[PDB]
DNA sequence: CTAGTTGATCTCATATCAGGAGAAGGAGCAGAGCG
DNA sequence: CGCTCTGCTCCTTCTCCCATCCTCTCGATATGAGATCAACTAG
């Protein structure tokens, strides 16, 4: 599950750039590696990087 | 009627029109059909594979050698090309059903009846890979014979969804046709070759670890003699591998065998304008870039802005001042002068570029003169495409042709052409290749000149550079592997700056093994 | 019906030490009990 | 008498907890081309 943006808000600080959630790092890390692990699947790719 | 080795019979009438080189690759095609393997048709642009192919599947059903003869197939072409594709096949084996699976098309229903028409009438149809990647789900039900891949190069990304999706496809039958099956590096012929042969080149790692490190590190310009002997003996390595499965035939090979008319490559290197060239050391003196070469942000900003100063300062807009003014780019200033000496020698042009919004730029110059043009970029609809071409090549009052590369570029025949211009450097150096090989066809009834505008010591020309060692590194694995090191330039983050000029009996099998080992 | 224009949206491609306390597991021994 | 069945203490691991509330300062923390589709936007 993904908690909604009011449990890791995201607030727009002094500087325009907006400032993300600890919550939101890790997800985006989460994603990160689940994407890069399913590229993995859809085409063959030996055990030990899979591992 | 030609007889091949087993049971293949391709009529005489049709055997008579193509040329040696071109029955010798309908030869090799039928040999990979009896290996029941792919491959690829690396033949340069312009040298005829689309009649190959055709005299290939016309012998293949007429031989009558599951599937009797010829069975349902399916051809993957770029959307420019595909009622190119119809034409060939209706002029020159008009038997054949060839239906086309696009928003175009003809069928006026579902399309997934058209697919289940084809599959089951043992049709040939001719799709786009857009539909490849969206149909995968239906395409793939069918058991198809043949999955030609026009323009398959299309495929060099191992990890795009179009090329996840044509490599579903269960047939052993695929063919590739590209004249240029490799653009940027290994791994573009390694997609390919998983597409067309699984096996021969083995897992991504594998052929990276054995072929990719090696023969492009061997390439720079500081490499050791010893590195240099490696990637020698990996380039020959792999030459030997993949040779049963690339025929790729030159236009040097085939040129004295064909009648083409002469060709020329020149290279001009423009000049910034003043304004021109205020705008781009003002750029390059900015903070923008100065984070760039900090790593702070993305380098694409930096180097697309540069990209767009050199093409026009359309950055900041400067009567006859309105945007995109001629006379504010040295390149618009060189191409002026090309058009006024082209239009007074009674020539056709052939005006590329990379940039839709520099092809606009162009197009309003041309307005501006009384130059009469036509254009197609990606924004022009499929279906007026092949008509437009049609026109350019059959009445000449039509002076320049504009074009973007990836669409002007990649299979469609030009021949009404006489000279060609490419306006803008990529950084593929197959997209311009493609784009200056439109021109210079068979057909090609005048000779043919190639001007490449570049500006000095700008970012276009380190693109230049950057493409002439992606060319050297292809050479390497295509043509010869003595090629000779790129030694121009480093290739480092330095592109930023403003630099503007002024039975074997086991003794043959063991000399090969010790002399390789020696390299 | 029926093609041509207009926006949104997606893909893809371009480089270079001065805690402590308690509960849960596993360990080894000790014996009991029965074939 | 061999073999099993607890079971007994004991050492090891591990996980938890460690007053309330309040004030202040200070340092660190891309861009476009092509394709698809859908709404028009009219013929
Ligand atoms: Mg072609």
């Amino acid at each position: 599950p993904v908690p909604p943006l009011s449990v890791r808000p995201a607030v727009v600080m002094q500087g325009s750039a907006r400032n993300q959630d600890d919550l939101t790092h890790k997800l985006a890390d989460i994603v990160k590696i689940n994407n890069q692990l399913r590229r993995n699947e859809q085409n063959g790719a030996a055990a030990h990087v899979i591992a | 009627d030609a007889e091949f080795d087993e049971g293949f019979k391709v009529p005489g009438f049709l055997f008579k029109k193509l040329f040696k080189y071109q029955q010798t690759g309908v030869r090799w095609l039928w040999e990979l059909h009896c290996q029941q393997a792919g491959g690829i048709l690396g033949d340069e642009m312009g040298l005829g594979k689309t009649i190959q192919i055709i005299a290939f599947l016309a012998g293949l059903s007429y031989s009558k050698i599951r599937f009797e003869g010829l069975g349902p197939t399916v051809i993957v072409c770029p959307t420019t090309v595909m009622h190119q594709w119809v034409k060939e096949f209706h002029t020159w084996w008009p038997p054949f059903r060839v239906a086309i699976l696009h928003e175009t098309g003809s069928y006026t229903h579902k399309k997934e009846k058209l697919i289940r028409d084809v599959a089951h009438c043992h049709g040939i149809l001719i799709t786009s890979y857009s539909y490849i990647r969206l149909m995968q789900d239906d395409i793939s039900r069918y058991d198809w014979h043949y999955v030609i891949l026009d323009e398959g190069h299309k495929i060099r990304n191992p990890n795009a969804a179009v090329t996840l999706a044509c490599k579903q496809f269960r047939t052993p039958h695929r063919i590739i046709l590209s004249g240029s099956p490799m653009q940027n590096n290994l791994r573009e012929l390694w997609s390919l070759f998983d597409f067309i042969f699984p096996g021969k080149l083995g897992t991504l790692p594998v052929f990276m670890e054995q072929f990719s490190v090696p023969i492009t590190m061997g390439g720079y310009s500081n490499a050791s003699p010893v590195q240099v002997k490696t990637a020698y003996k990996c380039a020959c390595v792999l030459r030997d591998t993949i040779n049963p499965y690339l025929l790729r035939r030159m236009k040097s090979d085939v040129k004295m065998s064909l009648s083409l008319p002469d060709k020329n490559e020149q290279v001009l290197f423009c000049r910034l304008t003043d304004e021109q060239h205020k705008v781009y050391q003002n750029f390059v003196d900015s903070k923008e870039v100065y984070r760039i070469l900090n790593g702070e942000m993305q380098i694409f900003s930096g180097l697309i802005a540069l990209r767009k100063i050199c093409n026009h300062p359309d950055l900041f807009s400067g009567e006859e001042d309105q945007f995109g003014y001629w006379k504010r780019s040295g390149k618009m200033i060189v191409v002026e002068s090309l058009l006024k000496i082209w239009h007074k020698q009674g020539q056709r042009v052939l005006l590329f570029s990379q940039s839709r919004q520099m092809l606009d730029i162009l197009e309003v110059f041309l307005r501006a003169q009384k130059y009469t043009y036509l254009k197609m970029d990606g924004t022009t609809t499929i279906a007026s495409r092949q008509p437009l071409i049609t026109r350019y090549n059959e009445d000449t009052s039509i002076f320049v042709f504009l074009l973007t590369t990836r669409v002007g570029g990649l299979g469609v025949n030009l021949t009404g052409a006489n000279r060609v211009v490419i306006y803008d450097p990529d950084w593929n150096p197959s997209t311009d290749t493609q784009a200056r090989e439109r021109a210079w066809r068979i057909g090609q009834k005048k000779q043919v000149t190639v001007y490449r505008l570049l500006t000095a010591g700008t970012i276009e020309e380190k693109i230049y550079h950057r493409q002439i060692f992606k060319q050297f590194l292809t050479n390497r694995v295509l043509k010869d592997p003595k090629q000779r090191r790129f030694f121009k330039s480093n290739d480092l983050y330095e592109l930023f700056t403003l630099t503007s000029p002024d039975p074997l009996a086991s003794s043959s099998l063991l000399a090969k093994m010790r002399a390789r080992n020696h390299l």
